[PDB]
């Protein structure tokens, strides 16, 4: 029913994994360990000889109420996703397994003191992400991101990735910014086949790295960019050279190049003032260190706000890595094919609700499947006759369903 | 002005400023003025 | 001192009954006298 | 069981002779002094 | 004792370091932790044979530790276990040496404990660097591991008949080429990659690469697919890198996903190399290419028995890795050398790797040319080694070295805490 | 009051955080999970006012941060914790403050605490990344840091006679080269980088290569050695990285171990970079070579000391890391700047650091030349400053330095609950 | 009624007679899936399978014969079986 509810219960499920991690190989037979206790009572508040039964009965009846659009329609509609209002419908799945879990308020009030602990999570549940793509909820100031996911289509550059084909081919006269993303460093600079004279040059940081933030960095020159070759620019010095060193509005001081120094600077800036203290014929530097993404800001992203062109390059906020073994069950008992061509109704049914009048908007095919979300986000996104901001919305809703699916579903197994 | 909320009192009823004011110095109950004359002979032969 | 040298807190293992007994025998050597731990931890000053 | 008044009737009167409950209680009296004090002092007109 | 009763007291072993983590700086007094109290729990549960309640867990540790240092040293003790039989069966042998009968019995809770590793393949998140206890499983009983763990493709790397080599493919593909070469298929720690490399121009068409067996259990989420000229940050020749955003489109297909996964894109994918061949259409010709998977890898389901059974190993010889026992061994290693027993233990080892191999092989004598070139620990060359022994038969090569690993496997864990002094 | 009784708390604090990242989307209604139990036991312990069951555990976290912000500042109050003996001696101080009185005092379980510590340094797997308590511990009372932690290679890096920094010298191993340079030792996050560079080919034999002062120190485990031409991504010119399958085999020795370690090979292998000195043996004649060790970097049994206590520093000026403070401070900085005080605080910390050294120098008084470059939460440039004043001799110089990190420490943990409101 | 196991609120003679819950769970379940593992099925089956088939989709045993023209459905290139 409720968006709250459908997230507390999978909260609950994903916990029920946790300690299924935490419990195996951790179960003797003189002892009853914290973890396996509270595992015992998990897995008793979801209606006990073997675990197995009652999670193996709710997966099954999760398929098959998901996989039909009768059932599960009303989550689909435009409103779900909008409100914490009362669902009218009356069907036995949800009545069973979903209705409010998390304690109050407390629940909240420690997942809000969470955000400014030391050392949060470095892979997150699935939990948080839902949460914020969907009541836009604040992530952990101190959790590591890898900028290339955070990266969205611009002005100047249409991707990521397929400037690597261009950073590789010698230049013709000196070109303009570029600024990509790897999974562990930011890089930004100019190439051009004929010196660059030494003084200052205003870089512009993207809307999308505008939001990073770096700690223990190493910013330095470099000439690779995902293990490929950056041509039209040179990486190289002398024990003389002049000092090179680089400014943001964050920070009054200048921040140097090249040094043996850890370094902690925002890019919340929106802009990054180099100082090339010597010509080169091509430069590239490079931000190397822990990317989290800045206080009250992660909003942007998840709210897919991050985008302005179109069409545009998009990640999955990971989704994809938790699919694997729902994808794995699947394949083992000859559903993949049946569930597939049900999600694509629930795709298609679930765009429809959005766009008044109700019809698949004309010129609407899915290049892949249902679980390459990174795609079909595009696809969605690339509607040019449908509005903006309903187009991104579709993804955000289509995503919280997906994710659901992901959490749900993996102890299915019919036969 | 309340000085202490109700809910942490045994008796339930706020302690508003008021209701101290009127009362000898009238100063409020939690900060009443205390007579330390003798202070630095106490605290030499250790009694609280 | 009793927990210091148990190991953990005499109360996650005996009943506080026996353990408390045990602080009396002590505590009343330290200044000769029946002392009766109970006692001192009542629900008000009417009941015991 | 169920199939006769007599039966079930039977079987329900020997369940319940088992139950043997044995509550530890404060002295009433004294409850009902401290909660009354607490009344009194707190209340404007005799509290029903 | 039962093969499995020594796993059970690993586990225990194993159970009780990772609480003895979780209690690191979290020990206030005043306060009884939930994890303490396991902690202190599991103790016990140790020394079960001479108490039922723990004070500090300093001593009966340490003894556990040196006593089992004394043991393994002995041919004539733990003897038994370097047999045929002691790595096949359940069957509850009688031994009479005070180590055995004292710390190795039973320790985990059957079925109960069986049905939470099952719920465990299926769980989101496993641990990413799992315990020792999952290898030995799998190594031994041959089960499965979580279908959600992540691995380093190139550990699962093993010979076949194209290349010969991993690493030692680095050497070739950074030297210019003279024509158009065989298609590689490499990988690395993070990433898996292939290719063609030459010195003219490839006709932009459609090309088909044959997955290794040691790669067709692999599974990527998360994975950006690029065009590039590294491997393990070494340049490779005889590929361009090149492109224009005129370029038309490159396209790879799987035997699963009916439908085509981009290159170059910046859209996430997630496929699987089971199953068969990659079918891949250039879009644009090029003068030598590189295909670059770069994502989240896992074992796919029911698979992980070809890696840690020894089933991935098609010829001889072959290169393989250790399971990772190295990263355990530090520990007891470093403890060795603080009381100079290093080189005693290294003899002893020795002794024990040759006596194990011996019980293997019929009639009862040391092959032909067995010669090691490592140390006892370092388990990666010495397994090459078993396996490149051309008059044993295979099968049995496999085994001496998935036994002679779980007895690497225990030694790591039980001798962490020797200090004899 | 005691430095002891500071780091007890702030492990407190420290252990606070562990369990609300444990308690989060975590808290259900009808269970009682152990840990939200010994987090909300934790959550007492604070504020000697009161112990009754924490309705919201914000706001005594709060009045905490609050209090503490306001003490840190004024140089009135916590000026005791300057003082020399302050960061030497387990002396309780005659000082009365409101803040130390409320929340300073012993809080860890003795002598327990330390039993599970050192059984810890001995566990298989500990934590991949550490609380700040034990760098505190490791970098003021010198105490062991666990035997297996990994750590990367570069963090660990200072300036020795021969090359002067580690990141710098790259752009020196771009430039193809004059004629055979002298041999060159960098490092990585993942991996050492060693080896000769020339323009033109070096004879194939035996090499000695004298290991630094910084990493004899390391020891690798699971390992692929083999030679690449890339440092940190960039190009290495003046090295080839050719070969073929005729070249003989080039194998490297150190001294703790008696056989030879193979190169551009499969195997995975484990050494100790502790025996002063690696012996390269080339195979065949190179044009510029140079060799990785890529695997899990530890850093040996009693020598973390080196690292943490700044011994390894020869040189002035030198390159040094900052034991990653800089990723725990995050935190505190996005709530300074949430209520805009981060200009304020920048300012009573400059006071800090400097009233800091002052009492470091008899006679009391600021030295001269104290040109600081960067804010107080880029610690690792000021103490490259700090080391670099060559008035006060080196020692005086380090001591500053664990002095100020453990008060910087200290900041990082105490201050992200603040808000002034 | 063709989707779900709710409960409906009907009253007539007939369904309150002789429609009710008959069927032992769990047993039942277990038994039926043991056997779709067994040796020999029954090779006539009865029309429960073919309900719990064709209305829950459920498995049907592993070594139950069929006739292959019946599985028969048409494809692209030929529109039938029989006509062919």
């Amino acid at each position: 029913m409720s968006r709250q509810m459908w997230l507390d219960t999978s909260a609950l499920l994903e916990a029920i994994s946790e300690y299924v991690v935490r419990c195996n190989g951790d179960t003797f037979s003189g002892l009853t360990t914290g973890d396996f206790n509270a595992l015992s009572n998990m897995f008793t508040q979801l209606s006990v000889s073997d675990p197995r039964v009652p999670l193996q009965t709710m997966s099954n009846m999760f398929v098959s109420f998901i996989t039909s659009t009768d059932r599960c329609g009303y989550m689909l509609r435009k409103t779900w996703f909008n409100s914490d209002t009362k669902p009218t419908v009356s069907d036995d799945f949800i009545t069973t397994y979903i209705r409010p879990r998390l304690q109050v308020p407390m629940s909240d009030t420690v997942r809000q003191l969470n955000n400014l602990s030391l050392q949060p999570s470095a892979k997150p549940k699935l939990y948080e992400r839902q949460n914020a793509i969907m009541k836009g909820l604040d992530i952990p100031y101190s959790e590591p991101i890898e900028p290339c996911k955070l990266f969205r289509s611009v002005a100047g550059q249409t991707g990521n990735i397929p400037m690597m084909g261009i950073l590789a081919t010698p230049p013709a006269a000196q070109q303009q910014p570029f600024f990509v993303a790897e999974r562990r460093r930011i890089l930004f600079g100019i190439r051009s086949n004929a010196a660059i004279p030494a003084g200052a040059y205003q870089f512009v940081v993207p809307a999308w790295a505008s939001v990073l933030s770096v700690t223990g960095a190493y910013v330095y020159f470099t000439n690779s960019f995902f293990g490929t070759i950056i041509a039209g620019v040179t990486a190289t010095a002398t024990a003389a050279d002049a000092a090179t060193t680089f400014t943001v509005p964050t920070d009054a001081n200048n921040l140097p190049v090249q040094t043996d120094s850890r370094l902690s600077f925002s890019l919340g800036g929106g802009n990054i003032n180099l100082e090339l203290g010597v010509a080169k014929t091509g430069f590239c530097v490079a931000i190397e260190g822990e990317f989290t993404i800045l206080a009250n800001r992660s909003q942007a992203y998840y709210t897919l706000n991050s985008i302005t062109q179109t069409p545009t390059s998009i990640d999955d906020f990971d989704v994809s890595d938790f699919l694997t073994t729902f994808l794995s069950q699947l394949r083992a008992c000859g559903q993949y094919e049946i569930f597939s061509d049900a999600m694509d109704q629930l795709t298609n049914s679930l765009i429809t609700n959005y766009m008044d009048p109700p019809a698949i908007p004309a010129g609407l095919a899915f290049t892949s499947p249902w679980f390459r979300f990174s795609e079909r986000a595009r696809t969605i996104l690339a509607l040019q006759n449908v509005d903006l901001n309903i187009r991104k919305l579709i993804v955000r809703h289509l995503w919280v369903i997906t994710s659901l699916i992901a959490v749900f579903g993996r102890y299915y197994r019919p036969n | 002005e309340i000085l202490i909320p109700a809910d942490q009192t045994s008796y339930g009823a706020n302690e508003t400023r008021a209701l101290s004011a009127p009362y000898l110095f009238g100063a409020p109950i939690n900060m009443l003025a205390p007579d330390a004359r003798l202070s630095t002979y106490k605290r030499d032969l250790a009694l609280p | 001192t009793l927990s210091n040298k148990l190991g953990r807190n005499p109360a996650d293992i005996f009943h506080l009954e026996e353990v408390f007994k045990v602080i009396e025998e002590i505590v009343s050597v330290l200044v000769q006298q029946k002392i009766d731990v109970r006692k001192y931890f009542t629900e008000s000053m009417r009941s015991g | 069981v169920y199939m006769s008044p007599l039966a079930l009737n039977n079987l329900a009167s020997r369940l319940l002779r088992k139950i043997s409950l044995h509550l530890v209680m404060q002295m009433v009296t004294a409850v009902q002094q401290d909660l009354g004090e607490v009344v009194s002092v707190s209340s404007n007109v005799t509290n029903p």
